[PDB]
């Protein structure tokens, strides 16, 4: 179990660590988060009390280095940093825990929620979507645009998700216009899975990272990416049985975790009604359809 | 975006454009079977593709053989329309290719956009107008070529005959829609109006009779009366 210490907390802020969150008051004696489970990616995120505009946060993996948070009063935010001096780091962390000014990552032992939301998410792939190679953690915020959003403006601060476009030459083979547009199996299995993602775990991992970006920072681009990846599967007549079964688990836990009050904006009515009730795969997402009908019957 | 009464003169500027109407592509007769069930029998159809500025009509005849052993024909028909339109565009020299294609029904937009992905600079557009292009199979010479065809076939016409020699493309277009609207609302009455006078003939290379300016005004008035009339007969007014 690992630790992300904080130098201090000079401004009042709501702090999130994965699906958990807590308030820190201005200059409260807060010095970070302990007992973070090793083996998963994590995200630590922030919303200032004074300006709820711009949620922001860092994706990270404690196996990849010693990371800490320090407020920057010039740039006005809590910044993730890496300590290369491993000795100095252990030294600082032990003092703060002895003085007990750290919150403990609050993992209930029956709870596999975080795992199931990040099963396929790999820090190496995150860093390819969020390009900033001098750091081993990745910054995201609410206003970052995707590579396709700029196609339709700063390329350095973009989310480089895999562009999916159902009305693109990539998606449509000359001579199968009707066939490939009504049954996207070619685009799913050959273009994206075999061509771009190589396997279904990488696809799913981008799918999961889009959803988390969408829910944790209200990143529209991520929401669009998450819905497109679902829709491409649901609209493909020919999908491996094992991807369908896993898709149903993935979405189930995503639907389960979503804030009830945010559902009206984070769930696209057209995509879900199509995926659950019209698409080739309308019969194939049993868990996902049961939770959506019992929790969000309005949207349908 | 879409095409309505507010950007109407756009049809007649010098940007090449075509209307596409798919209503007559897939046509059937419905009949009882020996066992007392109902079956359809397809009959030949046509894509109605029109340059509203020149009157050039690219009538692609849809032969019933193109449906043999196909399922979900009403859907295929939209994709077969798109494919024939896209083929037509590709057959034309670049400087004759349309800058826009306007579809009379919105269900054509996606089939056409997908077929025209090679032509990203051709705008595919819908329209809010209720255009009477479906009545095109009420033009005798057009219905005749369709019904006689024994194989796929493209036939070129000018749907304004020689009108542009005397009137503008706006007026010519307005005349055509008034004619086609009248044919759609009461075909018999419409045709009786156009042909009651044996002395006014239809030239071999034309679709409509050879009216004088004065005669066209009379005719145009009579089609307006017919369309207002049938609106009373229909609604009781
Ligand atoms: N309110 C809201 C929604 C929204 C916001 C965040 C996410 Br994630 C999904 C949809 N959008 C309003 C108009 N464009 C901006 C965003």
């Amino acid at each position: 179990m690992n630790t992300v210490p904080f130098t201090s907390a000079p401004i009042e802020v709501t702090i999130g660590i994965d699906q958990y969150s807590f308030n820190v008051k201005e200059n409260q004696p807060f010095h970070g988060i302990k007992d973070i489970p090793i083996g998963h990616v994590h995200v630590i995120h922030f919303q200032h009390a004074d300006n709820s505009s711009m949620r922001y946060g860092y994706w990270f993996d404690c196996r990849m280095g010693n990371f800490y948070i320090q407020y920057d009063p010039k740039d006005g935010l809590y910044k993730m940093m890496e300590e290369r001096d491993g000795a100095k780091f252990e030294n600082i962390v032990h003092n703060f825990k002895e003085r007990q000014m750290m919150v403990s990552y609050p993992k209930i032992d029956e709870d596999d929620t975080w795992y199931n939301l990040t099963e396929f998410v790999q820090m190496d792939k995150i860093r390819k979507i969020v390009r900033k190679d001098e750091n081993q953690f990745s910054y995201v915020d609410s206003s970052m645009t995707t590579v396709q959003e700029n196609e339709l403006s700063d390329p350095a601060h973009s989310l480089n998700y895999t562009v999916i476009n159902f009305k693109s030459r990539e998606a449509i083979r000359p001579g199968h216009e009707m066939e490939d547009f009504l049954d996207k199996s070619y685009y799913l299995n050959t273009v994206m899975l075999q061509g771009i993602f190589k396997n279904s775990s990488n696809y799913f991992g981008e799918l999961q990272f889009a959803f988390l970006n969408a829910m944790f920072f209200g990143n529209y681009g991520s929401s669009l990416q998450w819905h497109a990846m679902i829709e491409l599967i649901c609209s493909s007549a020919t999908v491996p049985k094992h991807m369908l079964d896993k898709l149903d688990e993935i979405l189930y836990y995503q639907i389960k975790t979503l804030p009830e009050q945010y559902s009206d904006i984070l769930l696209n009515e057209r995509v879900w009604n199509i995926c659950l009730y019209s698409s080739f795969q309308k019969n194939s997402l049993h868990n996902t359809e049961k939770i959506m009908e019992n929790k969000y019957p309005e949207l349908l | 975006g879409a095409m309505n009464s507010s950007n109407y003169a756009e049809l007649f500027n010098n940007d090449i454009k075509l209307f596409v109407d798919d209503t007559n592509v897939y046509r059937v007769t419905v009949h009882k079977t020996f066992e007392g069930n109902v079956a359809t029998k397809a009959i030949n159809g046509c894509i109605f593709t029109l340059n509203p500025k020149t009157g050039h009509l690219f009538l692609k005849i849809i032969h019933t053989s193109v449906w043999a052993g196909q399922k979900r024909l009403s859907q295929l028909a939209k994709w077969k329309t798109a494919e024939e339109v896209s083929a037509l565009v590709r057959s034309l020299p670049k400087e004759e290719q349309p800058k826009q294609i306007i579809v009379t029904r919105k269900a054509m937009l996606d089939p056409l956009e997908v077929h025209m992905l090679d032509f990203p600079n051709i705008a595919i557009r819908p329209t809010e107008l209720r255009l009477p292009f479906s009545a095109a199979m009420s033009i005798d010479k057009l219905s005749d070529v369709v019904m006689k065809a024994t194989e796929p076939q493209m036939v070129l016409f000018n749907i304004y005959d020689d009108w542009l020699d005397r009137i503008s493309s706006y007026t010519a277009f307005s005349r055509l829609t008034l004619l086609l609207r009248a044919l759609k609302t009461n075909e018999e009455s419409a045709k009786m109006i156009l042909l009651s006078d044996p002395t006014i003939t239809i030239k071999s290379y034309h679709l409509w009779p050879s009216f004088t300016d004065e005669q066209w005004i009379t005719i145009e008035s009579q089609m307006r009366d017919l369309i207002l009339t049938e609106y009373g007969r229909k609604y009781n007014v």
